[PDB]
């Protein structure tokens, strides 16, 4: 049988510098 | 700041542009952007005004830039931009803007979408997907690079997943984007696909139908691990599907690629390579044979015996799943035992969690049932005892969990 080895929403943002 | 704010609330347009630029520069300071003193100035709704239709495009550009960086801050700071209803105007700019304004607008939407699942979904129900996909007909690398990053943020996140009917529309575009020469475009494209392929078999089939898998397998040999990691993840997601969907990845030549990845300096790549292999050996007998023919068992066995635990788990799954092919084709077990898999399996019982213990016990029973069948026609039981495994299996009867006890009990009673 198949399996997956965590639902975490880290912010993915980029400032224009 | 008080003079900048007053200058911004002018109706002199020269001055409005001058103030917006000044606001942009301070929000673009190379360290410590004063986002909250800007927010406290109450200028955010005014900046959103500067993005409306019929504004000078230079003013729209500078305003969108300032709002982009405000949205790049904390969730609370992003909220200020969203509550100012800037998102529908960002999307409007994707139609009317120049390439410079459009890259700015899509950048801002990327920060909004990249905040949380709420804002991700919010951007999507504001019907942002269609004008966003239209951007990829550009001849501007930077616009496409930025749009790809934003696109990945829209496909990103679980609990909940994004509306599949919306994000799946990006698949033909993403299929082309993984042929890009730009590395940063390549990376965010693969991450987006890894997200989309992380779902039901309907989602996996959609990825297969736009013929992404073969290119993914190719990208496994990319020089950068920044490309390999999301590519391997996407491939690994696909083979969680049924045997037909998995066979597509096999036909694409994933097995020789996975053998190379087992020697990666990155531990997480080695782990997910094992994980990918394990979901292939979870398939039918022919697919297990393909894994064996690809010379994948010896490095899996060594990883099962030496690697970090998180990697050992997946190697265990692979060898255990492969052993299930033993009832139908006993030479599979003979080969597995011959490659010295018994002892690393047994050693795992004293340190592993209950799920892996269960996985391991099924592997050991398969080896035993086969070794038992190779009697009426027990070597393996002797190998297991010498491995110290007979002791380990016996000790598993002291496990609090019932299914491990029942399992260990029958194993001991049947073969020992």
């Amino acid at each position: 049988r198949k399996h997956k080895f965590s639902t975490w929403a880290l912010p993915n943002k980029r400032r224009r510098i | 700041l008080p003079q900048m704010t007053q200058q911004l609330n002018s109706d002199d347009m020269q001055e409005q542009l001058s103030a917006t630029v000044k606001f942009r520069q301070i929000l673009s300071r190379e360290h410590r952007p004063p986002i909250d003193v800007v927010i406290q100035a109450g200028v955010v709704p005014r900046l959103v005004e500067f993005m409306r239709e019929n504004q000078p495009e230079m003013l729209q550009l500078e305003a969108a830039w300032a709002l982009t960086n405000i949205a790049s801050g904390t969730s609370a700071q992003t909220k200020v931009v969203v509550d100012a209803d800037a998102v529908p105007l960002f999307i409007q700019l994707l139609y009317t803007g120049s390439v410079e304004v459009k890259e700015q607008a899509i950048w801002a939407l990327g920060n909004v979408a990249g905040d949380s699942t709420d804002y991700r979904d919010y951007v999507l129900q504001c019907n942002a997907m269609e004008p966003i996909l239209g951007l990829f007909n550009s001849n501007k690398p930077s616009l496409i690079r930025t749009a790809t990053w934003t696109l990945s943020n829209l496909c990103r996140g679980k609990k909940p997943q994004p509306d599949w009917s919306v994000v799946s529309q990006a698949l033909p575009t993403l299929a082309k984007l993984i042929y890009s020469m730009d590395t940063e475009t390549l990376v965010d494209a693969c991450w987006a696909i890894s997200y989309l392929s992380d779902g039901p078999q309907e989602a996996i089939q959609a990825v297969i139908d736009v013929r992404i898998p073969k290119r993914l397998v190719e990208l496994l040999s990319h020089e950068s691990t920044l490309v390999q990691t999301p590519a391997l993840r996407a491939v690994g997601n696909i083979v969680t599907g049924n045997d037909l969907q998995t066979q597509v990845v096999i036909n694409a030549g994933v097995l020789p690629a996975l053998r190379l990845l087992l020697s990666s300096p990155k531990e997480n790549i080695k782990k997910e390579a094992c994980w990918t292999i394990s979901n292939i050996t979870a398939g039918n007998t022919e697919q297990i044979q393909a894994v064996i023919d690809a010379n994948l068992i010896p490095p899996l066995v060594k990883l099962l015996e030496v690697a970090e635990y998180k990697t050992k788990k997946e190697a265990c799954w692979a060898i255990s799943n492969a052993s299930s092919g033993g009832l139908q084709r006993p030479d599979i077990i003979r080969y597995l035992v011959s490659q010295g898999c018994i002892k690393p399996l047994c050693d795992l019982l004293e340190i592993a969690d209950n799920r892996i213990i269960e996985v391991t016990l099924d592997a050991l029973e398969n080896i035993l049932k086969m070794g038992e069948a190779d009697k009426e026609a027990n070597e393996n039981a002797d190998f297991i005892e010498k491995a110290g495994g007979m002791e380990k299996i016996f000790n598993c009867q002291q496990n609090e969990n019932d299914k491990i006890y029942e399992k260990a009990y029958k194993i001991i009673e049947t073969y020992f």
